[PDB]
């Protein structure tokens, strides 16, 4: 019948939208994960440094 | 004919419906967003005009 028609007219975009939009709910929190673990990644250089510079220091010193 | 004419082009997913006046009858002829090109098409064959 013709109300038929009407169901498929708004089923098809209320998919193609919510499909959408769960790929940039995914997409934000993909580049959260690799922020956050890049964040650690240049902390943990940075401790290494310090400690290969310390203990050089330490030797020199003494 | 009008009828005839929007019912092969348009199938049944199309609604006339009419209401008099005296004489004859103002219709109107409600379908489908994009079976707009379709449906005039069908009242230009027969001859009748918006």
């Amino acid at each position: 019948k013709l109300e038929a028609i009407l169901s498929q007219e708004v089923e098809a975009e209320i998919q193609a939208l919510l499909q959408e939009a769960e790929a940039k709910a995914e997409a934000v929190k993909r580049e959260a994960e690799e922020k956050a673990k890049a964040l650690l990644q240049a902390r943990e250089r940075a401790l290494e440094a310090q400690y290969r510079a310390a203990l050089r220091r330490a030797e020199s010193a003494g | 004919l009008v009828e005839e004419a929007l019912r092969k082009a348009l199938e049944d997913r199309y609604l006339l419906a009419h209401e008099a006046y005296a004489g004859g009858v103002p219709a109107l002829v409600v379908v489908h967003r994009k079976e707009v090109d379709q449906a005039k098409a069908a009242l230009s064959r027969a001859g009748v005009a918006e």
